[PDB]
């Protein structure tokens, strides 16, 4: 009905930056290298708090509480692993060959080891860090792409009355114009401007492609009955499954 | 269903 | 080094030169398919689809620049993408429809037959409708299904000339979009909407693989024995 | 040994 699309660039980014959610802790109790049932509990019990600030940090998204319940409900049910990724990694960035996790929980790949096949997203998480780093990502960039994940990766699985996909696409459509807006201002040409623009867009597929796997072996933790997952994300989990 | 419950809130 | 001389026209024309020819299925009637018959005409379509791609790849300007090991990584990353993105293109004109082959024309009820593939099917659909209304170009297709090719891998290496590479067609779809006559917002946002798409052909061949692998381990239809080594790679 | 490895040479 209105809202987001009235928004200046500089405005959509004050918007986002004022809506990100805090760095929580783990209760990680470091003394002895400990199990992968406690690396999993405690990972576990972070990624369940995390959602539920990631939920009400998307209520402060520009566009998406003019969405129905149902569409909010959809977005996020495709989107969290995602969103919880690329926070993983932005905080990450400068902490090279590590996952900062929590300031009180930073691991390398070695330590990632500890439970079975967590190595292989560990190693793209890792890989996708260190690209943001050699990009030298900016706050005000990463803030834009979270927020694109949210609204994007959910929408090519809404009949009818869609037409406010539409709407989905002209909040997107804003969010690009502020990358862009953010490029030209760091003194890019153009060109510079819509390559990184690509660039960082690019990456997404990647990070879509690291959530889809990261499913696969959630789901896998539930039915090893290993570690009890959180009811906040055996709903989730099982959102990607039916 | 939780995300409904806290998306409603 | 070659492919980085080339103007944003001479990379349009060698792209769409390298196009994959449209093959047919095993032709025969037998009305409706079962999951086995059906199964098996898509297996064998899409294992000759792959013969083609991989020349295809080879005439991507640059690719064979890249070491034997590194051109396979990429293949082996995105050939399920690959061949998505062929069969949404077909489809474009055959819209609620799937264009396997021009003997070969789908809709979703048909596609219920096999486990689990219609949910797959409906998201091909989405995509073939999502690049309808947007009126994609051929020469934009081309440029999406390259970038495609050395992007999907490219993170799980260890790749500075595929970057290069890859700004190159990044600079040849502006360049397109400059001559449809689109305003510099219109251009940004077109090139936006159409690299996120490019997420959701991922999400789309991740859920292809989990099927054929459950397919595979199923064992109700052969698959040949480059299908598997393209699916092994994925495990 | 890849199936992949001959129709990339060829
Ligand atoms: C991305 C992320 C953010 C967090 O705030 C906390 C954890 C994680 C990840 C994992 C994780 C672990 C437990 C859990 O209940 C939920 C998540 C999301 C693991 C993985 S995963 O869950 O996406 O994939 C798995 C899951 C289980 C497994 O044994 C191996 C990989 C990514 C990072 S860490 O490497
Ligand atoms: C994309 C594609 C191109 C082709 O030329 C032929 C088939 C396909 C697709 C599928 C497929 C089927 C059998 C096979 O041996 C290989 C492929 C690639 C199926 C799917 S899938 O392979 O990506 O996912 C599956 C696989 C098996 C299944 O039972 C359900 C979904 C997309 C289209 S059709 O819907």
């Amino acid at each position: 009905n209105s809202l987001a699309l009235s928004l200046t660039a500089d405005q959509m980014v004050s918007a986002l930056l004022d809506a990100e959610p805090p760095i929580l802790y783990s209760e990680y109790d470091p003394t002895r290298p400990f199990s992968e049932a406690s690396m999993m509990g405690l990972l576990t019990n972070l990624a369940d708090r995390e959602l539920v600030h990631m939920i009400n940090w998307a209520k402060r998204v520009p566009g998406f509480v003019d969405l129905t319940l149902h569409d909010q409900v959809h977005l996020l049910e495709c989107a969290w692993l995602e969103i919880l990724m690329i926070g993983l990694v932005w905080r990450s960035m400068e902490h090279p060959g590590k996952l900062l996790f929590a300031p009180n929980l930073l691991l390398d790949r070695n330590q990632g080891k500890c439970v079975e096949g967590m190595v292989e997203i560990f190693d793209m998480l890792l890989a996708t860090s260190s690209r943001f780093r050699m990009m030298n990502l900016q706050g005000e960039e990463f803030v834009c792409l979270k927020s694109i994940i949210l609204l994007n990766s959910g929408v090519y699985t809404f009949l009818k009355s869609l037409e406010e996909k539409d709407h989905i696409h002209r909040v997107l459509d804003k969010i690009t114009d502020t990358l862009i807006h953010l490029m030209a201002k760091a003194g890019l040409t153009l060109q510079q401007q819509h390559q990184r623009l690509a660039q960082l867009l690019l990456i997404l597929s990647h990070i879509r492609h690291m959530s889809n796997k990261g499913m696969e072996h959630l789901y896998s933790m539930k039915c090893k009955n290993v570690v009890p997952l959180s009811d906040l994300l055996l709903e989730m989990l099982d959102a990607h499954r039916l | 269903k939780i995300l409904h419950r806290l998306l409603q809130d």
